[PDB]
């Protein structure tokens, strides 16, 4: 009959918002690895990860607007500049080169390699030295039988050499959310790009994603389950790329058969430049070998799924790269420290329509040493040579295709592989995640009223607890049974020493200082405190300071909701409840803050006033 | 203050493979894709291709495969379109536009356009003197009517209220 | 007749003691209209900074 507003602390209600994630990654060794992705700055995740499965929760997320991809993107780009800044700069190497083609029998072999002698500086300023080196065709340009050649970046951007010690090998890194925030993980095997995920769980940090820069083929990615996925923001719009995920890995073998050598010629005091020396053995091309039976079989899985969107009987052809820079046009990937560039025309020449040797496919791959990752302006990196022969073997788990378009419809459909941006390499793994912030102050009406102003037990074995945020899909009555579950996790580590317990080891952040994740951690730990103390400050004015459930004397207006106590508490989740009261939640917070608890103070002491 | 600037009008015999420049200003050029659209006098707008500045990715229309090629340069914030083996049917006005901020297939910014006419006529070309190409400069002592297109391709006009200067003659 | 934040600084101790939640709201977080903590929420503002 008489309903009064009730304050609850720890309700499983969350809202999606963008926050500054930090890092989690297992400690592989005490060590000089100096992995660029992390210098061990990402604090190590607990040996056991806690993942909670939510019952009757249908939370959907949009893969394309997902804010987690851009944060990592800006994260890798910031991480690269932090590794190349301390390395030596090759500003004196921008000198007129005099190149002679490397010793080779010309049958056409059209070797890209050059052999260039240059007047280089030395340890002493007055002295010089005439040293030689080797450079591929892609690194040098002609400046108008040796002729004058110039390094490609000298006219546009400065160049800096990557430290020999740092390794470009991708290692798994997990991204977690700060204290007071949550990450929702879709577990639907047949999950589309955007839409509801019927089975949703929650986790603190995502499973680590190996950051692999790949232009045309995704490498060492997470396999799909059952049928391969064709995720796209709009399959009808050609501008958006078509991301694919494989269920069966396609192994690839890449090598650089040329047995190069490293020559360190001192070019400055304390500074040393690394140049390629004499090449031992036969001059050969860098090639990648992929088995045709497996590629033909997988390609048959992708073409089958594509017909669902465009029709049962339509021409589905595959074509070559239609243009772009050397990055987009070829399968640009890194291996062993160098950067291959493979023409994939042999993989993508096929035609499929309706239904009905065992030798591998070989790919001519070029190699370049001067590169500008992510199309940055004013910057360039010279990768040092890799002594000896190198081999690469990776798994192909996805492709990035494109719609051809054109005026004709339902006549022929061709898909052209492309690598327009590196962000699509992160959407292929962060598709199953979403960042949400949990809000623990949910108000609801109840007939209980404030203890009169004039006025002045089960011991355990509570059953079937659901874990953190497990009661988000249960009824408001059942969800209100577990409030200490959330209140534990609002601040500090959600599980297994998740964050604050971790930042205790010494010299982790001191040595780290402000480099990389060091500033990510301070913003994640300060925001955690600021959100916890905000709710406590909200209680301090609202009464209920030490109480998870408090009832205070405030009338519940009937215009906020016309539903009765039963229907509200019988079959409603706190999530649905926060939606209807969202329009009036601010007003409730104004009446309850002073009229409810400051009128008492003015009357409570007047009562005892002399 | 965002505006796209195109190249000037050019005339070419079949097989001449003209290139057009589209200058971008006022915004971060490396974000939005640039589109090439062509409109005939008696036809509607036609979409030729789109090329994005980062990586140069480009998707070309089915009928323009092997005939057109588009590139760009970040330093000059300009996207180019190479249209090789041009034909008599392909004479029209060429527009370059940018998609709006809504990221849907809509164009919020355009260019002044370029005039590309393909024909077989001699470059050399009051009563008017045969002044091909079409542009003329009429002046009285240092009401003008439009020109007419004959079967030969030469343009004739009239001016009533001379010594009209001819660009091919350079008087 | 509430006076807003610090509005009762010139009123009597009895009248000023009538409004205590006014200050207690503003001691922490934004004093008004998302003044500080609410603002630092947008992404890449301080990360890039
Ligand atoms: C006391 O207070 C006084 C009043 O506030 C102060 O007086 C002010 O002084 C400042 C300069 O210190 C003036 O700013 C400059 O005004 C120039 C003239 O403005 C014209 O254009 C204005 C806007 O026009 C744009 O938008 C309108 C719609 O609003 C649109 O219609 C139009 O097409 C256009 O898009 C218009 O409002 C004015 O009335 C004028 O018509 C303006 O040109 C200046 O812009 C320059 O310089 C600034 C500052 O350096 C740059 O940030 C700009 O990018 C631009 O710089 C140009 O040269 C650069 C070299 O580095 C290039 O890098 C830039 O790219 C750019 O090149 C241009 O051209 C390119 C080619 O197309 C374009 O690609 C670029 O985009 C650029 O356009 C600047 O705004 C104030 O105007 C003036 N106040 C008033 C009221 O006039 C006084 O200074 C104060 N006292 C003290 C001591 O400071
Ligand atoms: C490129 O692609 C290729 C594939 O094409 C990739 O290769 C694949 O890489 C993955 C890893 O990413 C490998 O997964 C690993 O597989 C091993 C082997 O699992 C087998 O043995 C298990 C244990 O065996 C018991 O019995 C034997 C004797 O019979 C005893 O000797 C053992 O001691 C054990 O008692 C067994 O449990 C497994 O069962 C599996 O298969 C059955 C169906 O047959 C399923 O029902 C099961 O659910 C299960 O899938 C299987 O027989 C696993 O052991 C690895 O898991 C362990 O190690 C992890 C890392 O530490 C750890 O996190 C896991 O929890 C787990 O540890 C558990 O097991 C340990 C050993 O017993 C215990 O010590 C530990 O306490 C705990 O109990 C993991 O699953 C793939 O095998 C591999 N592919 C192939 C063909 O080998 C390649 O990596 C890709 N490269 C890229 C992407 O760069
Ligand atoms: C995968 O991607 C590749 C590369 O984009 C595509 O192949 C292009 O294909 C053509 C053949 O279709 C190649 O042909 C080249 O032609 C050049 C110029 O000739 C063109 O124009 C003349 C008239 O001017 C025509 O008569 C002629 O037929 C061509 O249309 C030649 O100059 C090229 O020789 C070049 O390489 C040699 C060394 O090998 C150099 O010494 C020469 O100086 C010159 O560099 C060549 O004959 C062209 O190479 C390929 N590249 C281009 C430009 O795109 C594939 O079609 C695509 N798909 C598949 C399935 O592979
Ligand atoms: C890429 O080129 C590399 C050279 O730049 C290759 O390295 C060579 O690898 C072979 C083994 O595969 C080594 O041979 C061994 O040498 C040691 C020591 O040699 C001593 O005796 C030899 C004469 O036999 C003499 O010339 C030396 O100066 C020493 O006195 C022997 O004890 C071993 O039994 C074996 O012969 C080469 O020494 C090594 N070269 C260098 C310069 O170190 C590399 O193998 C090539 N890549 C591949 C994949 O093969
Ligand atoms: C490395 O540096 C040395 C100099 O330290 C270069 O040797 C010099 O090469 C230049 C030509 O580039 C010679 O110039 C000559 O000048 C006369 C006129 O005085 C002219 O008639 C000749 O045709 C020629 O241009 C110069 O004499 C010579 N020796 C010196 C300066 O002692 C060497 O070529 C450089 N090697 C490179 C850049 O690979
Ligand atoms: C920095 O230097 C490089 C190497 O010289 C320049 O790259 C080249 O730039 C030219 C334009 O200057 C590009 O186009 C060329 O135009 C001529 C004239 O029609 C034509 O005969 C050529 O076949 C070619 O199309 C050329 O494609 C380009 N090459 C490469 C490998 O990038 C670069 O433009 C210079 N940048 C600056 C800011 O100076
Ligand atoms: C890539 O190279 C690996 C070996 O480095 C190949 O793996 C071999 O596969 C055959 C059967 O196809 C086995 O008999 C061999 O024992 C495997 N090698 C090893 C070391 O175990 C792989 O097949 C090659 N794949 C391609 C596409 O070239
Ligand atoms: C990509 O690789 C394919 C081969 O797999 C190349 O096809 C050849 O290039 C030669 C020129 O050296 C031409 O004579 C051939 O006609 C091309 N092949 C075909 C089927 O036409 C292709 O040119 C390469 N493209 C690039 C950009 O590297
Ligand atoms: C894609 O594969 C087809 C074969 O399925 C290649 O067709 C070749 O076409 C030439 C004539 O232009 C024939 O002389 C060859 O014999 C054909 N190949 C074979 C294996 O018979 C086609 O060129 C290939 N395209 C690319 C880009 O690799
Ligand atoms: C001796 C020798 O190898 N000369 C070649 C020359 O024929 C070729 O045109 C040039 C291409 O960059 O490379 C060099
Ligand atoms: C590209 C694509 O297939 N999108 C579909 C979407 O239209 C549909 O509403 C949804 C239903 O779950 O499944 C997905
Ligand atoms: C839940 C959902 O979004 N369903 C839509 C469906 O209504 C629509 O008709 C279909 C069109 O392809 O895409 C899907
Ligand atoms: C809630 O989830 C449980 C399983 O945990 C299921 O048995 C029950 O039917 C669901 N009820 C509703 C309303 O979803
Ligand atoms: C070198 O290449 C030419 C190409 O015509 C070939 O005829 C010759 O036999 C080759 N000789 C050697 C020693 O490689
Ligand atoms: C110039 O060419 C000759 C002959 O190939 C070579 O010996 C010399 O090292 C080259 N470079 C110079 C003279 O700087
Ligand atoms: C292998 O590829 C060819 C076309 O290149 C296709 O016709 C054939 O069916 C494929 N093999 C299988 C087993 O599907
Ligand atoms: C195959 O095509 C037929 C006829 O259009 C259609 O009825 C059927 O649903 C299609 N099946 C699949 C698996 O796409
Ligand atoms: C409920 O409270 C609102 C003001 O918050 C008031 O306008 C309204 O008249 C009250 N009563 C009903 C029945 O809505
Ligand atoms: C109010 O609750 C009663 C009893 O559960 C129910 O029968 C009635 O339909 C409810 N009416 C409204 C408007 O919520
Ligand atoms: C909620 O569930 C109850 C059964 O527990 C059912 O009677 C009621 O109709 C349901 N209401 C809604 C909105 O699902
Ligand atoms: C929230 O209030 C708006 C008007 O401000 C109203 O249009 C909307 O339907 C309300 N939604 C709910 C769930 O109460």
């Amino acid at each position: 009959e008489n309903l009064w507003v009730t304050v609850y602390y720890g309700v499983p209600v969350w809202k999606d918002a963008e926050t500054t994630l930090f890092c989690a990654s297992d400690a592989k060794a005490y060590e000089e690895k100096h992995n660029v992705w992390a210098t061990h700055a990402c604090v190590p995740t607990d040996p056991n990860p806690q993942e909670i499965h939510l019952e009757n929760v249908t939370e959907e997320f949009n893969m394309w607007k997902n804010n987690m991809v851009e944060q990592m993107h800006t994260d890798i780009i910031s991480l690269w500049d932090q590794s190349l800044k301390p390395c030596v700069k090759l500003t004196p190497l921008c000198v007129t080169l005099q190149c002679t083609n490397v010793t080779n029998n010309i049958t056409d072999m059209r070797g890209e390699l050059k052999n260039c002698s240059f007047n280089m500086t030395t340890e002493l300023r007055d002295k010089k030295q005439k040293v030689y080196s080797l450079f591929y065709r892609l690194d040098v340009v002609q400046i108008n039988s040796n002729k004058e050649y110039r390094l490609i970046n000298c006219n546009t951007s400065a160049i800096t050499q990557a430290c020999p010690k740092v390794s470009f090998e991708p290692i798994p890194i997990h991204y977690c959310a700060p204290a007071g925030f949550a990450i929702l993980k879709c577990k639907d095997k047949k999950f589309n790009g955007t839409g509801p995920c019927p089975s949703v769980s929650t986790v603190q940090c995502t499973h680590g994603i190996k950051p692999v820069v790949s232009t045309q083929l995704l490498l060492n990615g997470s396999l799909a389950e059952e049928e391969v996925m064709i995720r796209s923001e709009n399959i009808t719009n050609n501008a958006k790329n078509i991301l694919v995920q494989f269920n069966t890995p396609v192994q690839i073998n890449c090598t650089r058969p040329n047995n190069n050598t490293r020559k360190s010629i001192r070019i400055g005091p304390g500074q040393a430049f690394y140049a390629t020396g004499d090449i031992i053995g036969d001059i050969r091309q860098a090639h990648c070998n992929v088995s045709k039976a497996t590629w033909n079989e997988t390609l048959g899985k992708v073409v089958k799924q594509l017909r669902k969107h465009f029709g049962n009987n339509t021409i589905i052809r595959f074509a070559n790269s239609s243009g772009g820079d050397l990055e987009v046009t070829t399968h640009s990937f890194n291996c062993g420290g160098e950067f291959f560039y493979c023409n994939t025309s042999g993989l993508f020449n096929s035609t499929w329509i309706s239904n009905t040797s065992n030798d591998s496919i070989t790919l001519p791959c070029r190699i370049k040493q001067i590169i500008n990752m992510w199309q940055r302006i004013g910057q360039a990196m010279y990768a040092p040579p890799i002594q000896g022969v190198i081999r690469c073997v990776s798994n192909i788990t996805g492709l990035i295709l494109t719609r051809d378009g054109g005026s004709t419809n339902s006549t022929t459909e061709t898909f052209r592989p492309g690598g327009g941006d590196m962000r699509d390499n992160w959407r292929s793994e962060l598709y199953k995640y979403k960042v949400v912030k949990i809000e623990p102050l949910g108000v609801a009406p109840t007939r209980a009223k404030r203890r009169v102003v004039g006025g002045g037990s089960a011991v355990g074995i509570g059953a079937v607890f659901l874990g953190f945020l497990g009661a988000a899909g249960s009824t408001m009555g059942a969800a209100s049974m577990t409030l200490t579950v959330q209140a534990r996790n609002l601040l500090s580590g959600i599980v297994q020493q998740q964050s604050n317990l971790l930042r205790a080891p010494e010299a982790q952040q001191h040595l780290l200082k402000l480099t990389v994740w060091g500033i990510k951690q301070l913003q994640a730990r300060v925001l955690a405190v600021e959100r916890y103390l905000r709710d406590q400050q909200l209680l301090g004015i609202w009464g209920c300071s030490g109480k998870l459930i408090c009832t205070t004397n405030v009338p519940w207006n009937s215009s906020w909701s016309n539903r009765n106590l039963s229907e509200i508490w019988d079959n409603m989740t706190w999530l649905q409840w926060d939606k209807e009261i969202s329009n009036y939640t601010q007003i409730i917070y104004g009446l309850l803050e002073e009229s409810q608890n400051q009128q008492e103070k003015n009357e409570q002491d007047l009562l005892a006033l002399d | 203050e965002v505006r796209l600037v195109q190249s000037g009008a050019e005339v070419k015999k079949p097989g001449a493979s003209v290139r057009v420049s589209c200058a971008a200003s006022g915004y971060t050029f490396t974000d939005f894709d640039i589109h090439w659209l062509r409109q005939a006098p008696g036809r509607g707008l036609e979409w030729m291709g789109w090329v994005r500045p980062l990586g140069g990715g480009v998707s070309y229309a089915r009928q323009f495969q092997g005939r057109v090629t588009m590139t760009r340069d970040f330093y000059i914030d300009t996207a180019f379109m190479d249209f090789r083996n041009l034909k008599m049917d392909d004479t029209a006005l060429y527009f370059c536009a940018r998609m709006g901020a809504a990221r849907e297939w809509d164009f919020q910014y355009w260019g002044q356009g370029t005039r590309v006419l393909v024909s077989s006529a001699s470059t050399k070309g009051c009563l008017v003197k045969d002044y091909f190409p079409e542009p003329v400069t009429v002046s009285w002592n240092s009401h003008t009517f439009p020109a007419v297109l004959q079967s030969s391709g030469l343009y004739s006009l009239s001016s009533v209220v001379c010594n009209v200067n001819h660009k091919p003659s350079n008087t």
